[PDB]
């Protein structure tokens, strides 16, 4: 769907907020930005493939 | 052989060549509008290559008493260089013909008409001026959005390039003015008579008396051509050296602030015949209507001086042998200076009163923070109060698993389908806060029509009557919210509970009487709000300190609550939708409208970009309810107290200090009421616009062409208050154009065939005067027209509307967007996740909103209160018609026996 | 109850802020006047030690705050400190056009008066 | 904490994308990367690699697929800091280990 993207996308950026990624201005940026994408896309594709680039911020550090 | 007889007068070579606007003022009609020309004729001039020029002889053929006339008043005036030349001619078709030489081709009046009548794709004219005097290019209309002033701020650029040609017409009405009165003569100055060059031509209305003793009547010429002075900055010239453009600004002194002298001399240069008194400074005004008057003025000549003469005045004050920095005075832009009058210059001791001005006031912090230099905005900043600059963030929202998988459970989210997720807590980065205070940027210093203004609060005092309102003592204050904010230095120590409790009801009778003779400048906070939304932008709360709330519920409490418990009123701010409220809203607005449709408009960036004279306006008007309990002086000092407290405010915005520019403060609780007198304003002056551009020529009924030849009149020929005319013209609005206001949100009910002839506003006339008078372009995909009034308003309050079948008679309903309901149901805050009673009170809540879904067309609407239903007894389970897990409790909630 | 306990935080914030400001060039700024009432707006424009220069990007970096000293309201300011908004420090010659994507914008300068 | 990362992840699982599968499958042996993936073409990669079988699987020749993409290698800098060759990788050579990957998209 959209809806379950949408949704896990917001749960990706609480556990990115959690793990103190807020504290780096340019990797904090970044992450709202995809969020904020994500949160406003129309087509799953898209959306899709700012879930791959948002999930790699949380795949960069050791969980 | 009539064109080499008029190049056989004047030796220049010509070429041979419509709806212009005029001002009229007749014993037939009267108004501001687009005419006819019939009895002209146009030829042009060429360069020095067969190119044609800006330069025009209007040749026209009269009478011989009118010729004889014309031509023993110019000679009478030839000697102004302000005048154009005429040329006065008999020509065998004998008919003695009158040859104006080297006009433009548009007058100044088809620049103010296009100006303030502006229409995107009907704006011939206006782009045909901004051509021919070099302001932008051809190529520069193409882009999209040209006009805009908020999608293109270039605009404001292209519309100062016309400026200097509005100061020189400026100075030529004066010379003009002053050839008048040296010459005796009697006359009505109209802006159609005067061309873009400055030259004025048409002598025809003029009569002559003994010299030394000639009237100009320059009224309607200023006060139509006011806003274009602002819009233009037409006084640009004046900050330079020897008001040259060429030569380096004036440096003046920073230690100055007074400028009384200063403004006098603008007045004096270029309103030279403008009858009423100027007060600069406008604690020297006599009423009400005398502060709008001189704060008009005040905002026009506040542009040429440098911005850091404005704020508080500070002075060096001992304190028990202590240096101490506070405020003893204020220079607004808007009032000019005012000083406090219970100013201690040598102190013993600080009892808790003072302590809490002088911990309130900007003076003490700016003048031990250090300098701020922020490139981010464009705002005047003016002390970092600390060595470190805070980037506060947003948060995500918190997800709720629990109802979104009991939701996908039930069947919802399905794609294609009709209710889809759209509202979520969208975060915010770390430069949020700044960006967002960027957007007082879109607050631009506005001159108004004055006579024009001045009839407008006269209609909008009469939407307010039926109030009662007064000072009251603190004992009767009633607090609805203890745990509110309490400005920037109090929320250091505690809510607002804590400076209620602490201060006695004779240090709070001592505060707000201390407020009637001295001005508290304070601070508001402004942070980031964690809501949800449906749009990307972030969301802000603006906390106003505790002094100036405190003093503003005692001035303001009786009024506000006398307007929140009245019924079957204009505004509606307080009246619930519940219970049959809705209803009876909907009834009252539709209440004897003869071809009634329905209208709703929005105000494009309402709290930034709202000009600081109507705000000004809208608290003088929540002001004349204490006739009794307070004194001239008093009230002044009250207004003085607002503008230097919630509208030109400094603001604490992320650890630095910044000057507003204006616009509303959204933590006041005075702004929604201020909303909705601002919003009466802007309809009333729409329905003005609309019925003095009409020509009354072709209204047929005279009713309406008499009560629009007294509204020209009571406009800017009369300058006392025709009581019993306001009296009348709210009454015609009461009867053709009901509205319903609830804080800059509005529906009226419109007679339609009274504005498809012009009589009452429509959309169109909603746009001219918030592009004129508010600088924002509304756009008409954002305003609607319900033709069929058994449909309801499209859209009131984020409110959809159904008429249903309760009983035994049809009801109008409320209802929102279902994708609102579902993302409030789906997306939740911190504290709702922490406690389970609180997340029971917000789904009550949220089904009490979706229960008139169930009787919609679409079942798919109907499924959200079901659903949410459902939801409800699974929560209660984990935990009369008084129980929240039963329909019967939400049917109750809509039924007119409350 | 709480007056006595708002009252100190009150008091001893006004001596805090009392305390900071210089007595020297702020009576200096004031006697110039006549009437002994100046602006607020110029009391940090002309007494204040600190400068704080917040720049969003370094095209504005180089106009604004370019070599170890710059001039801005009619006074000389040498350079400090400058911070990132991950409030850590950015050296002089870290600000150029090639590591601009590297530094976390925006720079907070700091600088004292001359 | 824990409770929103384990939700997190079994709401992931339960979207069944190519590329959230890829990835997280691949980082569950090792496979993690070091910087944001890109979604512009021709953008820099950084990712490890950890074992030699997770080598084989990712990488066959000049080119690679991570995130459902095509990525062709630059160069490969090892855990000396210098360039190995793309002959230069054998399983011999894995003896001769964890070693990133910069590549551009397709
Ligand atoms: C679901 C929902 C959707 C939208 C909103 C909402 O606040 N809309 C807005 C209200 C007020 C303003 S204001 O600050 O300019 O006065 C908004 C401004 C903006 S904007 O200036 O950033 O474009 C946007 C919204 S929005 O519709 O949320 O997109 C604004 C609220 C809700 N919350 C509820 O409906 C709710 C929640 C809990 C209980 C109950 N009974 C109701
Ligand atoms: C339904 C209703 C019922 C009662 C009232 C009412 O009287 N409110 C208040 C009146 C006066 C004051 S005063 O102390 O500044 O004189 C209030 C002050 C405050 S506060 O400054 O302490 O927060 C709050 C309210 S409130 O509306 O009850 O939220 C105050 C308001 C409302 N509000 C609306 O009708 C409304 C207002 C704006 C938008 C919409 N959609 C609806
Ligand atoms: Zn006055
Ligand atoms: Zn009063």
């Amino acid at each position: 769907k959209m809806s379950d993207v949408k949704c896990t996308s917001v749960v990706l950026l609480s556990v990115l907020q959690q793990l103190r990624v807020e504290s780096s201005s340019k990797l904090w940026a970044q992450c709202v930005q995809l969020h904020n994408d994500i949160l406003l896309a129309k087509d799953t594709t898209e959306a899709f493939e700012k879930m791959v680039s948002l999930l790699s911020v949380l795949l960069s550090m050791q969980g | 052989s009539f064109l080499n007889r008029v190049c056989g007068v004047s030796a220049a070579r010509l070429t041979p060549c419509v709806y212009r606007a005029f001002d009229i003022y007749n014993d037939k009609v009267a108004g501001f509008a687009k005419f006819l020309k019939t009895n002209c004729c146009r030829f042009q001039e060429k360069d020095e290559d067969d190119n044609l020029i800006d330069s025009y002889f209007v040749v026209k053929r009269h009478t011989f008493s009118n010729y004889q006339h014309e031509e023993t008043i110019y000679n009478l005036l030839k000697d102004c260089p302000a005048v154009a030349k005429h040329d006065f001619f008999k020509f065998r078709i004998m008919v003695p013909h009158i040859s104006r030489q080297r006009l433009t081709k548009y007058t100044m009046a088809d620049l103010v008409y296009a100006l303030r009548h502006f229409d995107e794709g009907n704006c011939d004219t206006l782009k045909e001026i901004l051509v021919t005097y070099n302001c932008c290019d051809d190529d520069y209309f193409n882009k999209k959005d040209w006009y805009d002033f908020v999608e293109n701020p270039d605009i404001l650029r292209v519309y100062a390039n016309l400026g200097e040609r509005v100061r020189q017409a400026l100075l030529k009405t004066v010379q003009f003015c002053d050839a008048m009165r040296n010459a005796g003569i009697v006359g009505v100055l109209t802006l159609d008579n005067q061309d873009l060059n400055g030259n004025w031509y048409d002598f025809g209305d003029f009569i002559q008396t003994t010299p030394g003793s000639g009237v100009p009547v320059v009224d309607s010429y200023y006060s139509l051509l006011m806003p274009i002075l602002t819009l233009t900055r037409a006084l640009t010239a004046e900050s330079h050296v020897d008001t040259d453009l060429t030569k380096p600004y004036i440096k003046w002194d920073l230690l100055k602030y007074d400028f009384t002298e200063e403004r006098l001399k603008l007045f004096d240069r270029y309103f030279k015949y403008w009858d009423q008194t100027y007060h600069p400074n406008c604690v020297n005004c006599l009423d009400d209507r005398c502060i709008l008057h001189c704060a008009n003025f005040n905002v026009l000549f506040s542009t040429v001086f440098p911005p850091t003469s404005f704020g508080p005045l500070v002075r060096k004050i001992f304190v028990d042998g202590v240096p101490f920095v506070v405020s003893t005075g204020y220079h607004f832009r808007e009032l000019g200076v005012v000083h406090n009058q219970d100013v201690n210059l040598h102190s013993s001791r600080l009892s808790f009163k003072e302590l809490l001005v002088y911990a309130a006031d900007p003076a003490m912090h700016a003048a031990s923070g250090n300098l701020l230099l922020d490139k981010r905005t464009t705002c005047f900043s003016v002390a970092a109060l600390t060595n470190n600059v805070a980037f506060q963030t947003v948060k995500p929202g918190n997800f709720n698993k629990d109802f979104y998988d009991f939701a996908v459970s039930k069947g919802f989210f399905k794609e294609g389908s009709s209710v889809e997720l759209k509202h979520f807590f969208f975060a915010q980065d770390g430069n949020a806060a700044i960006s967002d205070y960027d957007y007082y940027r879109y607050n631009l210093p506005t001159m108004c029509d004055i006579r024009q203004l001045l009839f407008v609060v006269e209609v909008v005092d009469k939407y307010f009557d039926c109030y009662d309102g007064g000072c009251i003592n603190a004992n009767q204050v009633i607090v609805n919210n203890l745990d509110k904010s309490a400005g920037f230095p109090f929320n250091k120590w505690g809510k607002a509970r804590l400076y209620y409790d602490s201060m006695s009801y004779e240090d709070q009778d001592a505060l707000f009487a201390y407020t009637k003779r001295n001005v508290i400048p304070t601070i508001t906070q402004m942070n980031l709000k964690y809501a949800i939304s449906a749009k990307n932008r972030a969301r802000t709360v603006a906390g106003v300190s505790i002094c100036s709330t405190m003093t503003n519920r005692q001035f303001h409490q009786k009024l506000l609550k006398s307007i929140a418990a009245t019924r079957g009123a204009t505004v509606v701010i307080g009246t619930s939708k519940f219970y049959g409220g809705w209803h009876n809203m909907l009834k009252t607005v539709y209440s004897d409208v003869e071809n009634p449709h329905l209208m709703g408009w929005d105000y494009p960036k309402c709290d930034r970009a709202m000009p600081n004279m109507l705000r000004i306006m809208a608290s003088l008007v929540l002001a004349r309810k204490h006739t009794t309990c307070c004194s001239l002086s008093h009230r002044f000092y009250r207004l003085a107290n607002e503008c230097a407290q919630v509208l030109s405010e400094m603001v604490m915005c992320g650890g630095s200090l910044y000057v507003k520019p204006g616009g509303t403060s959204s933590g006041d609780a005075t702004t929604a009421y201020a909303n909705s007198v601002f919003n009466i304003c802007q309809a009333v002056t729409a329905n003005v616009n609309a019925l003095l551009s009409t020509d009354g020529n072709k209204i047929a009924d005279k009713y309406v062409r008499n009560l629009q030849h007294r509204l020209y009149e009571c406009l800017y020929r009369n300058r006392d208050v025709d009581t019993d005319f306001v009296n009348e013209f709210y009454a015609y609005l009461r009867k053709h154009f009901s509205m319903m206001i609830l804080s800059d949100d509005a529906v009226v009910c419109f007679n339609s065939t009274y504005a498809s002839q012009g009589l009452v506003a429509s959309i169109k006339n909603f746009k001219s005067v918030l592009y004129y008078q508010n600088n924002v372009f509304m756009s008409e995909a954002k305003c609607w027209t319900e033709t069929d009034l058994t449909k309801g308003p499209h859209e009131f309050c984020s409110q959809h509307t159904m008429l249903v079948k309760q009983g035994d008679d049809y009801v109008y309903l409320p209802y929102p967007d279902p994708s609102r309901i579902l993302g409030a149901g789906c997306f939740v805050d911190d504290i709702v996740k922490t406690d389970g009673t609180l997340m029971i009170e917000r789904f009550v809540s949220l089904a009490i909103d979706a229960y008139p879904l169930t009787k919609h067309p679409n079942q798919e609407y109907a499924d959200v209160f079901h659903l949410y239903l459902q939801y409800i007894r699974k929560l209660h389970d984990e935990l009369n018609t008084s129980r929240y897990w039963e329909p019967e409790f939400y049917e109750a909630m809509y039924t007119p026996h409350t | 109850d709480k007056r006595a306990k708002v009252t100190s935080a009150m008091q001893t914030m006004l001596f805090t802020m009392l305390r900071k400001l210089d007595n020297d060039a702020l009576n200096n700024i004031i006697n110039n006047a006549r009437d002994g009432c100046v602006p607020l707006n110029i009391i940090p424009l002309t007494t204040a030690a600190k400068l704080m220069v917040v720049i969003p990007d370094y095209n504005t970096y180089k106009n604004t705050c370019d070599g170890t000293t710059f001039t801005y309201a009619s006074a000389l300011w040498e350079i400090q400190q400058v911070v990132d908004a991950d409030s850590k420090i950015v050296q002089l010659s870290e600000i150029s056009m090639d590591n601009s994507p590297n530094l976390a914008w925006p720079l907070i300068v700091t600088a004292l008066r001359a």
